[PDB]
């Protein structure tokens, strides 16, 4: 397929003009670099949501109930029809076959409904398809509960593609997140699939709380994993032994992937470094300031790190070079703007236990006004002469 | 000092008057070209609603409340009239000051008077603030909180739309449609202080 | 004949084309009822405020002209907006505040200042209906929209069966709130300007 | 009913205190004051009048006015007048006409300059002198099918003081004029019995002013003529209101009286030693002839000229015998004609064709240095597009390229 | 003194062997009409005319008084025009040896002269399209005057020749165009060199400042923004040291100095080296036998900024001082940008090239990748040492936006100003053009 | 002059419409407040279980079948007043009949209490059957007020409506939804020791109890809300006296 055939082969092409030599470097290198980073992360989520699946279906049904529950779902018994077991036995195969069977369709999904799309508008407008797709399809796939409907996920791709990305021009012509945008989408349109005690753990008829909403109602004695009876410590969270979304779960594996593309240079430590400093500052001056009716006031730095999706943002999508700043000046603020938002939509916000994607869709439209300051104190040094 | 902190600080992220209430938004589509005039249009409305909204609250106590100036007597139906033409004359004294005493003030800010002279945005802060039944102190704060949240969001729509320079939009949705887009999207983003009850 | 009245629905809209009108585009479209009621306060008090101030545009005064127009126009809304009152409580409730904003409306003032101050009587309120006619086309379809994917219903009426009372849809949620006014008004536009290309914007 | 009263009294004096405050405000907070616009820094006779007012009235009602001729809208642009200190603004409209390098000098069309306070003006010497006068009709001949060679007399046989390429206005009152008193001669009758223009009747109910280039080169004294082409409604949309000045024009006939205002003109030639290349077409033969006749007479110059004219016939070309006798007294000068589309009747031996072509492939195909002479054009604006899109794909700069366009 | 931070020696295989070996002699030279920014020829030669050393071949249109003298004697052969009859070259076939000669002064009498003797013996020889304004690098006006002439003592283009094994023979030619440059200043005279030892020039005019650090270095640009930063108001003039040494070769002797100390250098050349050459020779007769077989590029200047030598345009610029000889690499590799590159050259850290440090890279005429739009990863502030903002100005100009780019600080680059941004840009976007295009939108309206 | 003209337009002008104005408010004033009252006398019919199709039928069923009056809830007893025309929002907002809550006692947010509560008997001739009680609470998003009414009883409840919520329409909003509201009737308020019983039991209520009710599913942050209005409206603080009363008799 001659389509198919540009991803292969490197163009074959010289310079005609002012710079007769090139770097090495292209944009599908960068953008292969930033979808290699998320697969630790993607396969930890897989294990874990397998295993959740599993702990969360032996604590409710066991006997003959779990024959007629596993008979009745498809993850289920394909699973146990490709090899695996729903025992409390399961290896580690079995768990991450589970995971599949939820990842795999809702990955599928999201890449054909969003590369329709992409080739319409860069056919219509004739051009070549520009990667940089690969890695918004991946993000939107683990930013997402493990049980969404796939049509919900289809909408939710739409609407990133083509009203935050497509519509402005492609892949560097817009000023959003394309993947949080379609998950804010898919947030305040059918808020119940998406939110709530039913959505996380993957079992048939298990209800129960991920960590941010058990901390808000009770704090850290509140911490406890009802699926095994156990409290949950730093290090499981740390890990990733813990509910949440597919792949924001293991703050190792995330950490391991973003030193990796920090070090080639292709995200910005100035924007990591600015989340980090907000994050901690106005956790500490919650901690000290404290408050006797709301629990998320006691709640250190390290434990606003290890839970919910703050290192799955502060690394990959808070990293988004379109739509951060482009000063060194400004990346400082809009990181430090990102980190103080998430705090407090996570502390002094009810109705949203965390506050990530809200806190960078915030920061997205404050990034051009940064750079305006910055370069209007720029401009003025120039004027003085001494620039 | 607790109370009034609160309401300015809702008045300017809470209750974003362009971005929750939608007030003011054909100058705030129609002059977020340049940083420059949005700068100076967010000032002159600042100025604009800091003086109006106290002046109508102490007309409005004084003569058009219930049983206010004879026990019996109700004078509610002249709110929008009374509030109109003050906010008009106010509007007009103020641009007629500006430019015969103050042409440096004048060139900066008084230029865009014509332009709020009437505006959804004074009419409506006003017809929130009868609503919400404030003192003087309580006008004052929200005025002053409502105008420089005016003024936060056009700014920000300014920014981005100059950002927006090196775009690719298509011929039938350059100009309006992609605007209408953009604030959209702004809008989305400011929802994140929904349920912040301030 | 008819050509002034069927222009602003198409060829010269105020809410698609000059930007005068869009805060109760935005802020009332939730339901079409409150939609469709507001395009009448708004034809209504277009046309006889143009009437009006065409009669008698002679004498008003430029030193004070501002305050002569808004004093009518605010005396036609203080009339719409007590016979709303006491005929429709319900739609008033929800439309509170843009009942009385069609006073600070952009459509009304812009049609009493340049058009009806230099136009005859008949005209001006021929002039205000077509233009009342391009800013209900506008509200109504954003409507339409907005209460079919939004609740499932229409004037009232269940179209589509929701997913509580044993139905197969579900609905939307964005087409209750903010941004889903401003993107439809979009494409909106954009569908406008696809099939009328002489509108479209220089490049630069 | 005692709260209607109450209502009515309170809506009565509020709207009243409004007003009253808005004028009391206005009484205290407007200058109401004179303006002293001095039209140079050096005189004391400045220009005294009232505020509110645009900076091209005020200059006309006192006495030096600028070749003013859209008579408002910047649709021409030539309202240009330099401010030293003045309104302290370049309104858009203005800032397309008047680009950075001139803006920064002061310079700003008079038509949209808000006069607010004292201003002061640098004017040009050549537009004090720029009398108006009394003239009278000697004949409106047909040269051209479309073109009458109207020739006006100045009263007291004073020569206006222009330049070859200048340009007078002419002033036509209200007045109504039929097709049926113009005069052609059974020569030109063919083409207005085919198109039936003689149903044509102009209206015009307010004075108007134009801008016509005078076809005399300075040495012929005491005349003014030009070569005016009808502004006919186009072949397309005959219910258009027809051309009003062409048309008033076109009813001057011989001994009326018409006014004159002024010797006015930008389009001139260069005072250098390189050669001249004139390439005119329709009416443009007016200033061509006045450029050619003015740089053989007056100047007596050597420099190498041509002169290239379109017609679309051979009844389309006049003033040849005046050509005729130039290119045979002298050397320099050396003419060329073609036409679009013969007639049978010609017996045409010549060149045919666009202009354009015939000057490339003649002349510029095989030319030394088609860069390094001078171009003077004025004609139709498809004639002068082809003409700059083949010098400047022959390598020809703007700075050579001196086109007058008449009116886009 | 000023240590620059931000930039990149760029590693490519060929460095020169700095001594200096005399050179094939040439048979045809040429004037590149094309190179002279803002230049519109009125030819003074016609195809077969006899000319002498420093006779006048063609003026300036739009720069009357400016003349384009021949650099050697002999017969004008080809005048060879391009699209819309665009002067590209004129090359003459060299015959004879007769030239030009001018007044001769001696060592004392060369800082006391006036500007306007020496405005017209270096307009008269044809030195005086040696000089550039800033901005817009046009040669100046011929009764115009600037307070700053900056001489370039410093080479730190990829492989280039070394400024003091050239000055070092011509140290009395150096200062006696340092002397004069003095005298024609009317401000000061800056000498911006590296930290070893020059010849000096004992004016108070002139003063000599150091620079250190990698290559946006041995530029102008850095040194006028470093020392006496330009605009609208402020305009200075620019000359490199081959150029100071013909001015006192002239201001001395009367006739014109036409000799060049060139760097043929580059990855596929058999033997690096210094080649003694004549001033705008022909590139086919210089580079021939001394080139690797296949198919290579032949560049008039650096690879970063410099002219494809190829048919009319085969002949040395007027302001390049080196020779840069490359192949062509035209083969599609299967996942070239997937495989770890530990022979791809990169300033990001995504290959394992640069673990091998001081490795060197045999680097073709690649785009390694094609056209795509800016992703902004901070490559342009890691090569850019200037008090500006890389990435909001390089969009400004991509945008097409004159008025913002000027703001920002377009009016103190040159087209060699920004090719390490055309470089390291992974979209691979030429800037040299858009920054020309906008300043001559500025010149132009304005 | 010039003067004169101005000020005689503006006052001609002025008189017209003032006098059309205030012609056209003062005519409509006693309509525009029988169509105020019209939505809660149809609210509390519904409420009732009173079947009422058309205004004049609500105005007349109201009339024969409600009674309100006036309720005092410190010693919980009936007081005299105008109790058709109470307005308990200006009065809880008026600091002259209003008690402010501690932090300790607002169980649901409300932050004041007005002293004297309206309370409506459904009455059928001279005996009554019913009586319903406003109650109200804070939830996520803004105030709820809901109508519950109690029979003679003082524990059973007959019926509930949330007739002000705004709220999510598909989460938290589904407190006005008919298969919700019908796990109330039967239900009843107190234990055998007469202490507030209504629980909201998240997860699902047992079939058939006697204090359980659903909750919400995927909003805990209302139910909790629905919980505190019924945990303060239940206490010594709200109807809890008047509720001792009904139950000892006198109703
Ligand atoms: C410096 C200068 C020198 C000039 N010298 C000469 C000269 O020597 N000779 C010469 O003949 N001209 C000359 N002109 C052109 C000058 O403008 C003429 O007067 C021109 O012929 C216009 O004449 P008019 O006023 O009668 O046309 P107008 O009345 O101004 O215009 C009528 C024309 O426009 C069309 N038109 C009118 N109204 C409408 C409408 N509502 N919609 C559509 N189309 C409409 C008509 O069909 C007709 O073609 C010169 C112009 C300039 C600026
Ligand atoms: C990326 C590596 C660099 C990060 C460097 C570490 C930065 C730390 C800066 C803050 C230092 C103090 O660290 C902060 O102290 C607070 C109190 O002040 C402690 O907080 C602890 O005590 C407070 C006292 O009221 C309790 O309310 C709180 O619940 C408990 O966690 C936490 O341990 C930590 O949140
Ligand atoms: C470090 C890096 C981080 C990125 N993060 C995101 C992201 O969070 N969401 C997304 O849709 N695309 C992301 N992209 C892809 C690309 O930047 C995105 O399409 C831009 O927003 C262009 O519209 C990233 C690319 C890079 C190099
Ligand atoms: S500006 Fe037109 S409605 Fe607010
Ligand atoms: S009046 Fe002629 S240009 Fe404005």
């Amino acid at each position: 397929y001659e389509a198919a055939a540009t991803l292969f082969y490197t163009p074959g092409l010289v310079t005609k003009r002012s710079s007769h030599v090139r770097d090495s470097v292209d944009l599908k290198r960068i953008m292969i670099m930033v979808w290699l980073a998320v697969f630790p992360a993607m396969f930890w989520g897989m294990y874990n949501a397998g295993g959740q699946a599993i702990a969360a279906l032996n604590h409710l049904y066991s006997g003959d109930q779990l024959a007629a529950i596993v008979a009745g779902n498809w993850h289920y018994w394909l699973t146990e029809m490709l090899g695996g077991t729903m025992s409390s036995d399961a290896g580690w195969g079995s768990k991450m076959l589970l995971g599949a069977t939820y990842f795999l369709p809702i990955y599928a999904t999201v890449f054909i409904v969003g590369g329709f799309w992409e080739v319409l508008f860069c056919m219509v407008r004739k051009h070549e398809v520009n990667e940089g797709f690969f890695v918004t399809s991946i993000l939107f796939a683990l930013i997402v509960p493990p049980t969404l409907p796939l049509w919900q996920a289809a909408l939710g791709i739409t609407f990133g593609v083509v009203v935050a990305k497509e519509v402005f021009g492609g892949t560097g012509r817009n000023f959003l997140n394309p993947a949080l945008a379609g998950r804010a989408f898919l947030f305040f349109a059918y808020p119940a699939q998406i939110s709530g005690d039913l959505v996380w753990t993957a079992a048939d008829g298990y209800s129960g709380a991920t960590a941010l909403s058990q901390w808000a109602q009770g704090g850290a004695g509140a911490l406890i994993n009802n699926a095994t009876g156990q409290t949950i410590t730093w290090m499981d969270a740390f890990i990733g032994n813990i509910p949440g979304s597919i792949g924001e779960v293991s703050t190792l594996a995330l950490m391991i992937g973003a030193a990796f593309i920090v070090y080639m240079g292709i995200a910005s430590w100035r924007i990591i470094g600015g989340v980090m400093i907000g994050m901690i500052l106005l956790s500490t001056l919650f901690n000290v300031i404290g408050s006797d009716t709301n629990a998320m006031f006691n709640m250190p730095w390290h434990w606003h790190l290890v839970l919910g999706g703050f290192a799955f943002g502060m690394f990959f999508m808070a990293t988004d070079p379109v739509s951060a700043s482009f000063t060194n000046s400004g990346k400082w603020a809009y990181g430090i703007l990102i980190g103080v938002m998430c705090v407090l939509i996570r502390v002094v916000n009810p109705a949203y236990p965390e506050g990530m994607m809200l806190a960078i869709l915030f920061a997205n439209l404050f990034a051009p006004l940064f750079d305006h300051v910055v370069v209007e104190r720029n401009i003025k040094r120039r004027l003085a002469r001494y620039g | 000092m607790e109370h009034y902190i609160s309401l300015l600080v809702k008045s300017i992220f809470i209750e974003n008057m362009a971005l929750s209430f939608f007030l003011g938004m054909c100058t705030f589509l129609a002059v977020s070209k340049k940083v420059k005039t949005s700068f100076g249009l967010g000032i002159a409305v600042i100025v604009v609603l800091t003086i109006s909204v106290p002046v109508n609250n102490l007309v409005y106590n004084l003569v058009l409340k219930p049983d206010a100036l004879v026990e019996g007597v109700d004078l509610s139906f002249l709110n929008f009239i009374t509030f109109i033409g003050v906010i008009a004359a106010l509007v007009q004294i103020l641009e007629m000051i500006l430019d015969r005493f103050f042409p440096p003030l004048y060139n900066a800010l008084g230029i865009f008077l014509p332009l709020i002279t009437v505006n959804c945005a004074i009419f409506g802060g006003v017809s929130f603030m009868v609503q919400r039944d404030y003192s003087f102190a309580e006008s004052v704060v929200y005025g002053f909180g409502s105008g420089v949240g005016w003024m936060l969001a056009i700014v920000a729509l300014a920014g981005i739309r100059e950002k927006m320079k090196y775009s690719d939009v298509p011929p039938g949705l350059r100009g309006l449609g992609i605007t209408f887009i953009t604030a959209g999207l702004m809008a989305l983003g400011f929802m994140s202080f929904s349920g912040v009850q301030l | 004949l008819k050509k002034s009245v069927l222009a602003p629905v198409l060829d010269n809209n105020p809410i698609a084309l000059q930007v005068l009108g869009v805060c109760s585009a935005l802020a009332v479209t939730t339901k079409l009822e409150t939609a469709f009621v507001m395009t009448l306060a708004v034809m209504f008090v277009t046309a006889l405020s143009n009437f009006f101030v065409s009669l008698i545009r002679n004498h008003i005064p430029n030193s004070v002209r501002i305050i002569v127009q808004m004093a009518i126009i605010a005396s036609l809304v203080i009339v719409v907006d007590q016979i709303l009152k006491a005929y429709l409580y319900d739609i008033s409730k929800q439309l509170s505040v843009f009942v009385g904003l069609i006073i600070t409306n952009c459509i009304v003032m812009g049609r009493a200042e340049a058009f009806a101050m230099k136009s005859e009587p008949i005209p001006s309120f021929i002039d205000g209906i077509g233009n009342g006619l391009g800013y209900g086309f506008v509200l109504m379809t954003v409507g339409f929209f907005r209460e079919l994917l939004g609740s499932g219903k229409l004037f009232g009426l269940e179209v589509l069966p929701l997913i509580s009372n044993g139905g197969w849809y579900q609905p939307n949620g964005l087409m209750l709130l903010a941004p889903s006014a401003f993107f439809l008004i979009g494409f909106m536009i954009w569908a406008i300007r696809t099939f009328k290309p002489e509108q479209v914007e220089a490049k630069e | 009913m005692s709260t209607i009263i109450f209502g009515v009294v309170m809506f009565t004096l509020i709207i009243l205190a409004l007003v009253l405050v808005i004028l009391f405000a206005k009484s205290k907070l407007v200058p109401t004051g004179d303006i002293t616009i001095s039209i140079n820094g050096d005189p004391e006779k400045a220009i005294v009048t009232q505020p509110g007012g645009k900076l091209l009235t005020a200059l006309a009602g006192a006495g030096v006015f600028v070749s003013s001729a859209c008579g408002g809208g910047g649709s021409c642009g030539q309202c240009r007048v330099k401010i030293k200190s003045g309104g302290g603004d370049i309104l858009p409209t203005e800032l397309d006409h008047i680009s950075k390098g001139e803006a920064r000098e002061g310079e700003r069309l008079a038509c949209q300059v808000a006069v607010k306070a004292d201003m002061d003006l640098e004017l040009p010497e050549e537009i004090f002198g720029v009398k108006k006068w009394e003239c009278t009709v000697i004949s409106n001949d047909n040269k051209a099918t479309f073109i009458k060679e109207l020739k006006l007399a100045i009263p007291d046989g004073e020569s206006v003081p222009f330049r070859a390429g200048g340009y007078i206005q002419i002033e036509a009152p209200a007045h109504h004029v039929k097709y049926a008193d113009f005069d052609v001669p059974e020569k030109y009758r063919g083409d207005w019995d085919k198109f039936n223009l003689f149903r044509y009747e102009s209206k015009v109910d307010e004075p108007i002013i134009r801008a016509y280039s005078m076809a005399n080169y300075p040495e012929e004294f005491g005349i003014i003529m030009l070569n005016v082409r009808i502004a006919t409604p186009p072949p397309n949309n005959p219910n258009v209101p027809p051309g009003q000045m062409s048309s008033y024009i076109w009813s001057l006939k011989a001994g009326d009286k018409c006014t004159i205002s002024g010797p006015f003109g930008e389009f001139f030639a260069k005072d250098t030693d390189a050669e001249m290349v004139f390439i005119g077409g329709g009416a443009g033969m007016a200033p061509m002839r006045s450029h050619i006749f003015d740089q053989l007479k007056r100047l007596k110059s050597k420099r190498k000229m041509s002169y290239w004219y379109g017609a679309r016939s051979k009844r389309e070309m006049f003033y040849v015998e005046d050509f005729d006798g130039l290119a045979a007294e002298n050397d320099n000068f050396v003419w060329h004609c073609a036409l679009s589309d013969p007639q049978p009747e010609d017996n045409w031996t010549g060149y045919t064709g666009f202009i354009h072509n015939v000057l490339y492939e003649n002349y510029l195909k095989d030319h030394e240095a088609p860069e390094d002479c001078e171009y003077y054009m004025c004609g139709p604006p498809m004639m002068n597009a082809a003409v700059i899109n083949m010098l400047k794909n022959l390598g020809v700069e703007e700075e050579n390229i001196l086109l007058d366009d008449f009116g886009g | 003194m000023i240590t620059i931070k931000k930039g990149l020696d760029l590693p490519i295989a060929g460095t020169p062997s700095q001594v200096i070996s005399d050179g094939k002699a040439i048979k045809k030279v040429a004037l590149l009409g094309e190179e002279y920014v803002g230049m519109r020829p009125t030819m003074h030669v016609r195809v077969g005319d006899e000319v002498k050393k420093a006779q006048i071949l063609f003026e300036d249109k739009k720069n009357p008084g400016v003349k384009f003298t021949s650099p050697v004697s002999g017969k004008v052969v080809e005048i060879n025009r391009g699209a819309k009859r665009v002067l590209q070259s004129v090359v003459i076939e060299v015959a004879g040896d007769d030239q030009v000669t001018f007044d001769k002064f001696e060592a004392n009498q060369l800082a006391s002269l006036n500007r306007d003797a020496i405005k017209t013996q270096l307009v008269e020889s044809g030195l005086w399209t040696a000089f550039r304004t800033r901005p817009f690098s046009k040669v100046p006006a011929i009764d115009s005057t600037s307070e700053a002439i900056f001489v370039t003592a410093m080479d730190t283009n990829p492989l280039a020749a070394e400024p003091t094994v050239v000055i070092n023979e011509q140290s009395e030619a150096f200062v006696a165009g340092l002397d004069v440059l003095s005298a024609l200043t009317t401000g000061k005279v800056y000498v911006c060199k590296k930290g070893t030892s020059l010849p000096r020039s004992q004016q108070p005019n002139v003063e000599e400042h150091v620079f250190d650090g990698p290559h946006p270095a041995g530029l102008a640009g850095t040194h006028m923004h470093f020392l006496y930063p330009v605009s609208a108001d402020h305009v200075a003039w620019s000359i490199n040291y081959q150029d100071v040494i013909a001015v006192g070769q002239l201001f001395l002797t009367g006739e014109l100095y036409t000799q060049r100390v060139v760097s043929l250098a580059g990855p596929v050349v058999n033997k690096p080296r210094l080649v003694r050459t004549v001033m705008g020779a022909s590139l086919e007769q210089l580079v021939d036998s001394e080139i690797m077989p296949g198919e290579v590029r032949i560049i008039s200047g650096s690879v970063l900024s410099g002219t494809k030598a190829t048919g009319p345009h085969a002949y040395l610029g007027r302001y390049h001082l080196q020779v840069s000889v490359l192949r062509e690499g035209r083969d599609k590799e299967l996942f070239g940008w997937a495989m770890p590159g530990k022979n791809k050259f990169s300033v990001t850290r995504s290959f394992l090239g640069h673990l091998f440090k001081g490795q060197v890279y045999n680097m073709t005429t690649t785009t390694n990748g094609s056209d795509r739009s800016m992703v902004p990863i901070g490559n342009y502030e890691k090569v850019m040492p200037l008090d500006m903002e890389p990435t909001l100005l390089l969009r400004d100009l991509c945008a097409g936006d004159s008025d913002s780019a000027v703001r920002l600080g377009a009016l103190e680059l040159d087209e060699e100003d920004l090719a390490l941004c055309t470089f390291v840009c992974p979209g691979k976007y030429e800037y040299g053009q858009l920054l020309r295009e906008c300043l001559d939108k500025i010149e132009k309206e304005g | 002059d010039s003067i004169k003209k101005t000020l005689f337009v503006v006052i001609a002008l002025s008189l017209v419409c003032s006098i059309i104005v205030s012609a056209a408010a003062v005519g409509l004033r006693d309509k525009q407040k029988e169509n105020a009252a019209l939505d809660k006398q149809s609210k509390i019919l519904q409420v009732a279980g009173i079947e009422a199709k058309g205004s004049k039928q609500i105005v007349e069923l109201f009339n024969k079948s409600i009674e309100p009056r006036l309720v005092d809830f410190n010693t919980g007893d009936f007081v005299e007043g105008d109790a058709a025309n109470y307005d308990q929002r200006k009065a809880a907002k008026e600091a002259s009949e209003s008690i402010k809550l501690t932090a300790e006692q607002d169980k649901a947010k409300i932050q004041r209490r007005a002293n004297v509560g309206v309370v409506y008997l459904v009455k059928d001739g001279d005996k009554t059957s019913k009586v319903i009680l406003p109650v109200h609470g804070n939830g996520l998003w803004s105030m709820m007020y809901a109508f519950v009414a109690v029979e003679t009883d003082g524990n059973t409840v007959s019926g509930l409506t949330y007739y002000e919520q705004g709220e999510t329409p598909g989460l938290g909003g589904e407190v006005e939804n008919p298969a919700w509201r019908a796990q109330w009737v039967g239900k009843k308020l107190f234990d055998e020791n007469h202490k507030p019983a209504i629980k909201i039991v998240k997860g699902g209520a047992p079939q058939g109890s006697e204090h359980g009710v659903d909750g919400l599913s995927g909003a805990t942050l209302t139910s909790n809300g629905v919980q505190n209005t019924f945990d303060f409206w239940l206490g010594d603080m709200g109807f809890g006296p008047f509720l001792t009363k009904v139950r000892d008799g006198g109703l």
